[PDB]
């Protein structure tokens, strides 16, 4: 008894996408199928729900007009016919079965991203080093990798040679569709001068290679 | 419209020289309306409704107490008073207890004694008083030409009346147009009549029946709760305490009592449109302006199959689609004979000349054959479709 | 309406027992009393645990308990085991006009490691940035365990209400946790105010740190 | 003192929103797991079908409704064991005692 | 909020669902709980009321 | 396993219009529709502004108003003066049983002035209380505006979870707050300890003071 999900991707607004559900185990066409979706910092919210002969539709205000529920009881299909998309569409999207009037099974899940954004290749900004010492001699700095789309992309500093301390966090997604991330690294403090190293943002969907100084 | 997938339906039969045909549309109801060499029309009726029916009265069947309040006295000692008594949407009684020794009183005797109880509404019936001049309906309205169920809705024409509005014409591109002169019967259905609706159910009820119905009723706005003692009555002191008798919810009452009352629905959003389960509509029909189209089409040569089979109807007539993959735009013979030798049609063509336009149509046939055995024969020649029926 | 809110993040160490509450605001709830528990692994499907408050699915361990009293359904899980490091969801069927609600959800940490304060380093705007007519302010959270985090963001005093994103924490190299902060700005808006501020909430404790132009 | 309790009678319950399985004429009966279980309300029925709503042939297909039903408000009947019946009796005397 | 002393042929033969005191399930549910004839697909139930 | 929840503390400005919530268990404030609402200042009388969710005794001004949608009852106060700073509690009668329930209280505070960092002086216990055979670390949290604080101990730099008696905050007479905090110990860990560390967070920002055995 399992429900396997297909169909999610990137689709830009304005898109239409088809989602899939196929259902084994037990009897299809005897249980009530619908479709939940789970958007960033959002709970749970199912949106459709159809009856086992598929003669019962239900929809959410916020997918009424745009979403089509359906199934193919001989192939055991459910599918989710999304036209009209939204960037409020981008969710983790769940089929599951509807049994004694709960939500009982669940498929793991397929996730659909909507962007407008484009290929863009970064610009990178060095990050001035300040006194993280704490009694003492030790000093952070780093540098930002803004408006880039999409993932990955790969930071290193001193083309491939120094890899002691350096903590690159992962991207962050953004209202304007495109991915930011930064890099830091931390080095004793009296010896801010001695040395010169740059970052190596490395975009590859826009073939971008930048190198870039950091100095006090 | 369509009349094929409608259960009850009935066929009307005009005249060769005539102009107009009379008909009667009743709910859940559909007719065919026939007249030679015109294409035949479908006529149902779909809602008669009321939009923001003028509210009237409310009336209480759930209410819930708090906890009754007491004053009272000693006798000879004067009335007792609560500022409660005072309030219109409290219920109170006025009353007098036996007073002795045994109680705290000097004198053998009746003390006055007050209860009171504060009323609310749980749940109340809403009675809407109905304009007769302000009903609606609605009549789909539609022909048989060859049309797929799938493209039904697209072909129905929806009609919409008011009490006094004109001839209402249902235009058909390539076929003229029908006119529809109708007229609502709610005479016999909509006497003195409220709509009564509680929160998932409505009905039609007598207005005598709901204003002598024994419960608290309002007037609808924020109005004082009339007559709270139909659910609220003060049973008799016993020294100092009076227990009140909650008379219970009366939903289950008034349903039984509404049990085979004629029933009220409600739409989508639209939540002072009430559609009206119930009456029939008196039509009277123009035909002389209804064409038929392809009359001068070729008759259909090449050979043709049956997408699907002729099949019972249950109205005594059978439905077919035949599709015609090659010659062009031409019009398909339909007979139903009892002999395969001899071309003699011995049934009425609900679905008059069949037309295909296009290469590879796949179009929809009607026909109600004789009684007994027959055979419906769709084509000419060695490549003619024949399917073999029993009528009963 | 129909509003299910809960915990966003509870903790405990394995052993324990530990309680995750379901608190319901809407108009009518405490009707049909059919309260589900969901448990979702990260990447995986949701397993139902518990239904119609109290009821348990074959299979599920007793482990699993669930009560209701009023508007609150709480989920208890005793003998806290380091498997039951999971998101846990809430459900109810609120009426029949709107079905099925869901709560917030909550992220159950099972403590297989001690607590660790986060460690924060806030940046001033490289003078290379305002000259692109731009300026954002970075806050870097690293070794906090666990991850469940709140940022708040300055302007000299006063909390700002716009240009603040914040991530999901994303976990690190060496069993902890890390996110970031970004602060979109205008240049005039950075050399106008005397100091910005980022802080940084993790398990009642704030740390804060400054930058100014 | 404590009666022995005989029956419930219940005189006020919520409904959940009904649930539908049908089928064309000549297809086979619906079914819901609902309907196997205890206190769901569920009605066998056959409805009238055709091209009209998704069937080939004309004719009754089968349907069924369930509800899942709980009690909202109940009456309790208890049983009464006469030779379990006590009584309680106050004797005083005319002795002029303060009614206090 | 109410008792009373009723006859047993009176209650026993009330038409409404009754219950067998314990976890027990619901018996002759359709006194409180009635289905209406179907129109092509949709059956909605007829609540009897409190 | 009846009663009302309501906010600990909301605050405002003067001007803006705020909102208290008092949240019951689908019986409480839901049965009977009538929802009162009391306004007390520190040592008065509590004084009757709404009954019956939404009506308003005599004298009581149109900036209160009270609705009710399910669970909730609200109390809406527009025009925020700083005659409104008080405490303002819940009032639902449940059913029969129980009659009246209250809500746990709600602190309004106006921000009628700007924001003022803790000054904060902590002192070290006396070589007097200590030949007594007892230690208490003393942090005096002072001109502090909210009055919301969490105060925190440390020993060298590891936080101190027993001994700990803070006291709430309290109002100035120049209309700041003020609050203090006791740290009691053996004269054994004082000695035994590098530093003790009272450390204060107020609005995110976090001040610290630290003492050491000498």
């Amino acid at each position: 008894v399992q429900l396997v999900e297909s169909g999610g991707g990137l689709v830009k607004p304005g898109g239409s996408l088809r989602l899939s559900c196929a259902a084994s185990g037990f009897i299809f066409s005897d249980y009530y199928m619908m479709w939940i979706r789970q958007a960033p910092g959002k709970g749970l919210e199912w949106i459709s729900y159809i009856s086992s002969s598929g003669s019962q539709i239900y929809y959410t205000e916020s997918v009424k007009g745009r979403f089509t529920i359906s199934r193919d009881n001989g192939k055991n299909l459910l599918y989710l016919q999304m036209n009209s998309l939204r960037g409020e569409d981008t969710a983790l999207y769940y089929c599951a079965t509807e049994t004694g009037w709960r939500i009982d099974t669940w498929g793991q899940g397929t996730l659909v991203t909507v962007s407008s954004a484009s290929t863009k290749g970064p610009s990178v900004f060095p990050l001035a080093p300040s006194s993280k010492s704490t009694s003492g001699g030790t000093a952070a700095l780093g540098c930002l990798v803004k408006d880039y789309f999409p993932e990955p992309v790969t930071v290193s500093w001193n083309s491939g040679a120094l890899t002691s301390g350096v903590h690159t966090f992962p991207a962050v997604l953004q209202s304007s569709g495109l991915y930011s991330l930064s890099s830091v690294v931390t080095v004793p403090s009296s010896s801010l001068g001695t040395q010169t190293y740059i970052c190596n943002v490395n975009h590859k969907p826009s073939n971008t290679k930048v190198d870039k100084r950091v100095e006090p | 419209a369509h009349c094929i997938g409608i259960t009850d339906r009935d066929f009307i039969e005009g005249v060769h020289g005539g102009t107009w045909v009379s008909a009667t549309l009743e709910q859940d109801k559909c007719v065919t309306v026939m007249a030679p060499d015109k294409p035949s029309l479908d006529i149902s009726l779909q809602t008669v409704a009321i939009d923001g029916p003028a509210e009237a009265r409310k009336v209480c069947y759930s209410a819930v107490l708090t906890h009754v309040k007491i004053n009272d006295k000693c006798p000879s000692t004067g009335e007792a008073h609560l500022a409660e008594e005072n309030d219109g949407d409290n219920a109170c009684k006025r009353t007098y207890s036996d007073r002795g020794w045994g109680n705290g009183c000097g004198l053998f005797g009746k003390g006055s004694i007050v209860a009171c109880a504060k009323f609310t509404c749980a749940k109340s019936m809403s009675l809407f008083e109905v304009d007769q001049t302000k009903i609606q309906y609605v009549i789909r309205a539609q022909l048989h030409v060859g049309a797929k169920q799938e493209n039904w809705n697209t072909d129905i024409k929806t009609l919409k009346f008011d009490a006094l509005s004109g001839s209402q014409e249902a235009e058909f591109t390539g076929y003229g147009k029908a006119t529809l002169e109708c007229q609502v019967q709610t005479a016999v259905d909509f006497g003195n009549s409220y709509i009564a609706e509680m929160e998932k159910d409505s009905w039609i009820v007598d207005r005598q029946w709901a204003q002598d119905l024994t419960l608290p009723w309002q007037s609808g706005s924020g109005g004082i709760w009339r007559e709270m003692h139909h659910l609220v009555e003060f049973e008799p002191p016993h020294a100092a305490t009076i227990r009140v008798l909650a008379l219970g919810n009366q939903e289950g009452s008034l349903k039984t009592a509404l049990t085979g009352a004629m029933r009220v629905t409600k739409d989508e959003n639209d939540n002072n449109l009430y559609k009206l389960h119930g009456g029939h509509v008196s039509c009277r029909v123009k035909l002389s302006a209804l064409t038929l189209k392809g009359t001068s089409y070729k008759m259909c040569t090449d050979k043709m199959s049956f997408v699907k089979n002729p099949t019972d109807t249950g109205h005594g007539t059978v439905v077919m689609q035949v599709k015609v993959p090659k010659g062009a735009p031409c019009k398909i013979p339909v007979i139903v004979a009892d002999d395969l030798t001899a071309a003699v049609n011995k049934g009425i063509l609900v679905t008059v000349n069949p037309i295909a336009s296009t290469n590879d149509d796949e179009v929809l046939i009607e026909v109600n054959p004789p009684f007994g055995d027959s055979y419906i024969i769709v084509g000419t020649g060695d490549s003619r479709l024949t399917y073999q029926w029993h009528k009963e | 309406q129909a509003v299910l809110t809960q915990p966003a993040s509870v903790s405990g160490s394995p052993g324990q027992s530990i309680t995750i509450s379901c608190t319901g605001t809407g108009s009518n709830i405490e009707t049909y009393n059919l309260v589900s528990w969901y448990q979702r692994h990260p990447g995986k499907a949701p397993k139902l645990i518990l239904y119609e408050v109290s009821e348990r699915p074959s299979g599920v361990s007793n482990r699993f308990s669930g009560s209701k009293s009023g508007n609150t359904a709480s989920l208890t899980i005793s003998g806290l085991q380091a498997e039951d490091e999971a998101d846990y969801f809430c459900c109810s069927y609120a009426d029949t006009n709107i079905f099925w609600v869901f709560g917030g959800g909550t992220h159950l940490t099972v403590l297989g490691q001690p607590k660790a304060a986060p460690s924060v380093t806030l940046f001033p705007p490289s003078s290379e940035e305002l000259q692109a007519n731009k300026a954002t302010l970075v806050c870097l959270i690293s070794d906090f365990y666990p991850g469940a985090v709140t940022v708040a963001w300055k302007a000299d005093s006063s909390p700002v209400k716009a240009g603040v994103e914040t991530t999901t924490p994303s976990k690190q190299s060496n069993n902890k946790y890390a996110a970031s902060s970004y602060l979109s700005l205008t240049p005039e808006q950075w050399k106008s105010h005397r100091s910005y501020s980022c802080q940084v909430t993790h398990e009642g404790s704030t740390v804060e740190k400054t930058v100014a132009p």
